[PDB]
């Protein structure tokens, strides 16, 4: 529709690429309730919604290092969300994210049952801070900020043992980071694309909140995962990976048609109409998906020419098969098995797969899907680019995230792995639009994305 | 050849004129048994696995895998899971492997064999063998479909291998993962003060013994005690933690009713001068007596013994745990100003006490002192003479903190309570 | 050109002599900028359990010029000056002697802004 | 035994530091016990001490030899909450300095958690212990009321030049000179009282210098004190030499 | 012509330009970020191992004209441009202008015929003894200075700086030397360019520390003293050491750790005045020892350190007590021990030639300051300072280290602010007093001896002040790809 050259879509050459990775790398989620339990139990002070509100005006205007540059730092605010409506209404309407308001009723019910009655605060530090050094000081920045905001708002001295107990209860008791630390070689810290699991990226994008068709939600996570994981963590080489020219969309809609034909409506939403995942079901859907996509390539030679390299043919066949199998069974590892069967069927149909290493994740792919060995077994919702198979080479992880979303979107779940991540990014004041990620890179390749973190005000013209 | 005499918690004698060398982490068989049982033991909470399987909360904080609930009773038949996991963990029948069930069937205690420790380069193959054995026992007792094997796996292993740690798996050891070490050989000093107070049932100098045991095991592992430094660190072990010559208990029973830090300082400086350890070398014009050290390792041993005695007196008199961050610092500071000598560990104990106070009064709190282990970046600095004091004060607290000893008691204390080398460490030192 | 001079009294100026000293420094010929900074005098306690308590301070309302009125503001000290003529480099040292009643310390060279920083 | 207890120095400042550690001060002024707890600001003056946890006489202690060996202090046994006292001591020849006020609290008081900064000095204890400690600090010559204000929060003023009436700069007026005498009307955290404390008479400038614990080149030079210089040299040489070879 | 504040506006030390402390922070001023970006994006790879693999394993002739072809190919390829014909995506030229590659060799004969637009010569950039020291140090070896985009390191991290390098090195070898574009030679070349011949200033950090590699915890003190090129362009050794003090206190105490007091360690000139006094004192006492020269230095004994450090601190204490001009800030009394300790450390190193002499002077300074005034810094200040005096001349596992190899990942120096910049200055002062060409890493003296850097490593504090008043232009900005 607004599609442009691949030249101005490379991640350094595209604003929205950078701004959604900046938004993901600057956000942290901090637990708030057991700090209040400390304040109740051994500070002698009764926490009220008025104290909560005053805490929020203290913490939201303290983000630029106040008691940095007021002008530069502006993309900074702390919002709250609770799974307990008893205090969600007395909180000010400018610092609150209602799970009831932003979601449908059953999705909000699942979110509240998952988190219980706890209170959580969503912290976004300035982008300039996350651009200067790595995004591994988001934890420490928000830690010093919420410590200063307890000491300011709730009127304690600095340097007391009860203040120390509150200090540990504030920030390093219940901290939810985007990713965690990294192993030997690529030893980055927290909040990096290596640690950002596939369920996390499924929860970060919010199309599952605002759409009921699981195909669009799955392919949306496929696009966001392809760009983030491949281009940032592993980059490049035909970077526009499976979110242009919509062959993958066509294959996915055909697969949904095939599933709702053969099985009794197994691809629509709802967990009642889900066929149990056996090898026969996976084989059937994965082979039909792959043979359809191969026949589209061999039938339309201009599309075989446009995807010139074998890596993206293999990726768009495997991703379509994987999201298809995940929608049909409700199981994410069924989607992984469909992905790897699509890889093998493509290889035997054409006698050529990819570029030297585009099959590392694939020959030890199908065998590791259902394993329960130590470093070999993991649900696809908990997997990420830190997984041993998926660590180092391009072209794969986007479908891997989209498969997990397709599993937890075919049955109409409220979230893939975290409700904290789902509600945390369910606020429209972000510079990025996580509800529709693949439209924003259309805006970011047409020079219509206006990120923050720029230093134009503090430098000469 | 120093010949330390060691006496117990109540001050009575245990073994006369033991060699200083025989108390080493590398020679004493008892401390070898503590560190091997630390290496191999791992506790699995079946109630946590059952809640993970039914609810879907597996693999981290806030994570919920919806729709894949695997409803099963794990706590009801925990004996059967116990013999199955004993079958899968063990190398051969009748080896050094014992898994036993906790009250109510809510947990079980896997102890890997000695051979799975000898056959692995590091310590925490026990964690992985125990986690895999529990996972396969769960698979063998469901009859689960293999497309629901990963759910039953990550309910036990957490989010590993995506996370470098297990992170939510109910299989949990005492030491951290070897990638989460601070330096070379700090994996054996990653036991916090709450755990090591819960192990010894909140006895003070039966706790300061344990943390000094672990801390000098860490010092001997890192190569920080070779040659003449080995004598220095080992004499610090003997005098501070292990109650050498009743010194750290004599200071307490002498300065209990009305003593302070300063009376402790006057007491141990009198003891050091009377023992011939410290001499006067040049009396100043104001009547000041500058002092010199005849044997510096033994003087640092008295400074360590005095530091533990002073934190006993100050923290126990206050019945509060937050007083180490003042006591170690100002004790060693007034000791230097009193004698003209260096303090304990030549200023390192005083420095790490400043780090304790900065850590646990304003920012990055770490509980109070209960979350203090020598593996932390702010506690690693001293070569083994501050974390005994911290865990000793945590044993002396009267309930001022909220993260009490009972909070992690079912995690670690009841696990290590049946081991007399863990329960009462001073008397269970022989060789 | 315009040299930077700062007057550093040995005691923080109580306002009862800060009327006379600062007013004396307005008969000094050739002045560009007068900078003075002392520690804060807060109307309200902003820390500790006493937060939200109203403080009237004895060191407030420091200045009465007379040609204008300078309103109530925090304590004064380290009076930094900007003068075109270097002949009044030492006459400021002279007129400090007559209307400050005790010893003052001294330094020289770089104290006040010339050309704008990034906040400006 | 080792009855001696000291610090290097043959000057006045070494004598005052030996006095401040030893607590051999001579008491200069009167504040009544209820007025002391009034200006501490933690509770209602002339009340009972609150308890953040029940007494240790009736929950029963764990069986520890140290717990039986050391006295609980009156405050802990009652189970009082821990509260504090703050002091910002001036540079300009104030009778106390933060490290030496901390050693005063260390030698002369039990159950205590002293803390040192540049600009302030936490003393944290149970209420019946911190009460007596703040009593002994406030009555004696250690706390010159003009050169040491009791400031629970915003302790700034220690390095600031004194006011022209010889009083350390008070940010929140937790004491001030009225009528030629020093007057305390707020608590240490600066919430006021209905009562007004006759805090006494401040020392003259030439008198504080006779009994201060700081070294100042215009009062008592650190350079001229070869005893304390030699002490610092002794401990530095011992630290570095025994860090190379601890022999 | 009137006004009040409660904060002293800091004039940058040695310069007339002045900035208030809340725009000398690493968010407002841009050069604070730009110098660290130049530390990040830079890596150095060595060409000789790659050249000899091209030589023996392909039978290819290595010669100056092929090397000129290879560097022009690489210097085109580096700014994210396509040099091997796969339909790859190119980074836009207007976002990537700060990318170049430059060789320096230990053989001047080879250095002549290589194109001078791609050569940093040791002779034109150093004096005679400096160049002789560096040519003798690096051997007759060929190295090259890699600088990847500022936008690339700004976007992702500093750990991609070695990987973007090795990815765009191998395509350059392939395009300029006609390999297969994928064969067993390219692995040898690109593993030389990534772990065999790669040298990078930032090393890996333990995972308990929650940061990654090529982050200023890994950047050692000698590495940072070698980065700043004040020793190349100026002769007064105290000026060199205090420039390193300013750069270290900016990149170590403000970026690697976030009350922002430690700007004053290179503001208002107290540190200098003290250093110039005690360098005059050493020249008067120890027979002109602290002037430039190798044999005039006094041997680092304990009493020499005691005398120099004690005298420097009593001068600083007398200066402060006499005019407490830099005092009277709301959180005062810290950054009062740092400047005295930095002065004593530079004074001890400039006389002896030993850096650990400077460290022992630093810790003697903290002890003298504490027991003169009865107070030592703010709450968390003397963790390391109370540890350090026994940790400097030790040789244990986690304790023994020269200052020159030390850095912020050292165990004592990990978490406290206001200390590492003085250590970088001490490690520089140990060698600038004897006029050494380098302190630890000779590769980084040459590598940053270049004027195409947007930062100026000749005077870092002058650049901090220059950016503090908004005439500094950075490199990694998204100028074109955003709307107006």
């Amino acid at each position: 529709d607004i599609v442009a050259e691949p030249d101005d879509l490379h991640y350094v050459n595209n604003a929205a690429m950078q701004q959604m990775w900046d938004d993901i790398r600057r956000t942290c989620i901090v637990g708030l309730d057991m700090a209040h339990e400390t304040l109740e139990k051994r500070l002698g002070k009764e926490v009220t919604p008025e104290t909560i509100n005053h805490y929020l005006e203290t913490l939201n205007h303290a983000m630029p290092g106040a008691a940095t540059h007021p002008a530069l730092v502006d993309d900074c605010y702390v919002k709250i969300f609770t799974g307990d409506d008893e205090l969600a209404d007395e909180i000010d309407k400018q610092y609150v994210i209602n799970v009831n308001k932003m979601f449908s009723e059953e999705q909000a019910a699942q979110i509240k049952a998952s988190i219980g009655k706890t209170t959580w605060q969503a912290i976004h530090i300035p982008t300039i801070v996350s651009r200067t050094t790595d995004g591994a000081q988001t934890s420490r920045w928000a830690a010093m900020q919420i410590g200063m905001s307890f000491i300011s708002a709730y009127a304690m001295c600095a340097g007391e043992a009860a203040v120390a107990d509150l200090s540990f209860a504030a920030k390093h008791a219940a901290l939810v980071s985007m990713g965690e630390m990294l192993p030997a070689r690529r030893a980055r810290g927290p909040n990096e694309p290596g640690g950002l699991s596939f369920g996390h990226l499924s929860d970060i994008v919010q199309t599952s909140r605002v759409s009921k068709d699981p195909a669009k939600i799955a392919l949306e996570v496929v696009g966001a995962g392809c760009m983030l994981y491949d281009q940032i963590w592993l980059g490049t080489q035909y970077a526009t990976a499976a979110y242009t020219d919509d062959i993958l969309d066509n294959n996915t809609y055909y697969d949904v048609d095939y599933i709702n034909d053969k099985y009794n409506g197994a691809a629509n939403l709802g967990t009642d109409n889900k066929v149990k995942a056996t090898l026969d079901v996976v084989k059937d859907i994965a082979t039909e998906s792959t043979l359809y996509g191969i026949e589209t390539y061999e039938k339309f030679p201009t599309a075989l020419e446009d995807h010139f390299g074998g890596s993206q043919r293999a990726t768009v066949l495997a991703a379509a098969s994987g999201v298809a199998c995940a929608l049909a069974t409700g199981n994410a590892n069924a989607g992984l098995s469909g992905w790897y069967l699509s890889m093998y069927v493509h290889k035997e149909a054409w006698g050529r797969l990819g570029f030297f290493g585009f099959d590392l994740q694939d020959q030890c792919g199908a065998t590791n899907v259902l394993s329960y060995q130590g470093d070999e077994g993991l649900p696809d919702e908990l997997r990420g680019p830190n997984y041993p198979n998926y660590a180092m080479n391009v072209g794969h992880q986007g479908g891997y995230a989209g498969i997990a979303q397709a599993a937890h979107s075919g049955r109409g779940d409220a979230f893939t792995v975290n409700p904290l991540l789902k509600v945390c990014f369910a606020d429209e004041l972000m510079p990025f639009n996580f509800a529709e990620p693949r439209r924003e890179f259309g805006r970011g390749a047409i020079r219509e994305f206006m990120p923050a973190g720029e230093r134009s005000l503090v430098i000469p013209a | 050849s120093d010949t330390v005499d060691i006496y117990d918690d109540r001050g009575k004698l245990l073994e006369s004129n033991v060699d200083i060398m025989s108390l080493a982490p590398t020679r004493n068989a008892a401390i070898k048994k503590i560190i091997l049982d630390t290496k191999r033991s791992v506790a699995v909470s079946l109630a946590g696995i059952q809640g993970a399987l039914a609810s879907g909360k597996m693999g981290g904080k806030g994570r919920q895998i919806l729709g894949r609930g695997l409803n099963y009773d794990l706590v009801g038949n925990a004996d059967a899971i116990a013999e199955n996991v004993k079958n899968l963990v063990q190398v051969d029948e009748g080896d050094d492997t014992s898994v036993k069930v906790i009250k109510g069937g809510k947990s079980l205690l896997i102890q890997a064999p000695s051979s799975r420790i000898a056959a692995g380069a590091d310590y925490m193959s026990a964690t992985t063998v125990g986690a895999a054995a529990v996972t396969q026992t769960i698979i063998d007792m469901f009859g689960t479909d293999m497309y629901d094997a990963p759910i039953a796996k990550s309910a036990v292993w957490g989010s590993y291998p995506q996370t470098m740690d297990l992170m939510g798996g109910n299989v949990q050891g005492v030491l951290s993962i070897p990638q989460n070490n601070e330096g070379l050989g700090f994996s054996l000093r990653n036991i916090m003060a709450n755990h090591i107070a819960a192990i010894t049932s909140r006895g003070a100098m039966n706790a300061a013994a344990l943390s000094s045991i672990y801390e000098q095991s860490g010092i001997f592992e890192m190569g920080g005690a070779v040659g003449m430094f080995e004598r220095h660190q080992l004499l610090g072990l003997a005098c501070q933690g292990l109650n050498a010559n009743n010194v750290v208990y004599d200071i307490v029973k002498e300065n209990g009713k009305d003593g302070t830090i300063g009376t402790v300082i006057e007491s141990i400086v009198g003891r050091a001068v009377e023992d011939g350890v410290i001499s006067v070398d040049k009396t100043a014009p104001s009547g000041y007596k500058f002092y010199k050290a005849n044997d510096v390792p033994m003087w640092n041993a008295y400074a360590a013994a005095g530091t533990l005695a002073a934190t006993f007196v100050n923290c126990g008199a206050g019945r509060a745990a937050q007083n180490v961050s003042s006591t170690l610092l100002y004790f060693n500071d007034i000791l230097e100003k009193e004698t003209g000598l260096p303090g304990c560990d030549y200023g390192k104990v005083q420095g790490v006490a400043v780090g304790f106070s900065f850590f646990s009064h304003s920012i990055y709190g770490g509980g109070g002192p209960g979350v203090f282990n020598g593996n932390h970046v702010v506690t690693r600095h001293s070569r083994g003479f501050a974390i005994p004091c911290v865990c000793a004060a945590v044993a002396l607290d009267a309930g001022t903190q909220m993260f009490t000893i009972e909070s992690t008691s079912g995690l670690i204390g009841d696990v290590f309570g049946s081991i007399e080398e863990f329960r009462q460490p001073i008397k269970a030192v022989a060789g | 050109d315009s040299i930077q001079i700062e007057i550093f009294p040995s005691r923080i100026l109580s306002p009862e002599t800060a009327q006379k000293l600062i007013s004396e420094l307005y008969q000094v010929d050739g002045i560009i900028r007068v900078m003075v900074q002392g520690p804060r005098l807060p109307e309200r306690v902003s820390a500790g359990p006493g937060t939200g308590e109203k403080v009237e301070h004895p060191l407030r309302k420091p200045i009465q010029i007379g040609d204008q009125v300078i309103e109530l503001k925090i304590s004064v000290g380290r009076i930094r000056l900007e003068i075109e003529n270097a002949e009044t480099k030492e006459k400021v040292r002279s007129v400090c002697d007559k209307m400050l009643p005790f010893s003052f310390e001294f330094r020289e060279g770089h104290f006040l802004r010339r050309k704008p920083t990034v906040t400006d | 035994a080792y009855e001696a207890q000291y610090y290097p120095g043959a000057t006045s400042v070494g004598a005052n530091r030996r006095k401040h550690m030893s607590g051999k001060l001579e008491k200069l002024r009167e504040i009544s016990d209820e007025d002391l707890t009034a200006v501490l600001g933690h509770r209602a003056p002339g009340s009972d001490y609150p308890s953040t946890h029940p007494p240790l006489a009736e929950m029963g202690e764990p069986a520890c030899s140290i717990r039986e060996a050391v006295a609980a202090t009156p405050g802990a046994a009652a189970g009082d909450r821990v509260r504090y006292v703050q002091f910002a001591d001036s540079m300009y020849n104030a009778p106390a300095t933060p490290y030496f006020r901390s050693y005063f609290a260390a030698i002369n008081f039990r159950g205590v958690d002293p803390g040192t900064l540049s600009g302030r000095q936490i003393v944290e204890a149970r209420e019946r212990d911190m009460e007596q400690c703040a009593k002994v600090q406030m009555e004696t010559e250690m706390t010159d009321p003009a050169l040491a204000g009791m400031r629970g929060a915003t302790v700034h003023g220690h390095s600031v030049r004194l006011q022209e009436d010889g009083v350390m700069f008070d940010m929140l007026d937790r004491r001030r000179l009225e009528g030629g005498v020093i007057i305390m009307d707020k608590d240490q955290v600066a919430i006021p009282l209905d009562r007004k404390v006759n805090l006494g008479k401040p020392m003259s400038s030439e008198e504080a210098a006779k009994r201060t614990t700081i070294y100042r080149v215009d009062n008592v030079a650190f350079r001229d004190d070869a005893e304390v210089i030699e002490w610092v040299h002794r401990v530095f040489d011992q630290r570095t030499s025994y860090g190379f070879q601890p022999k």
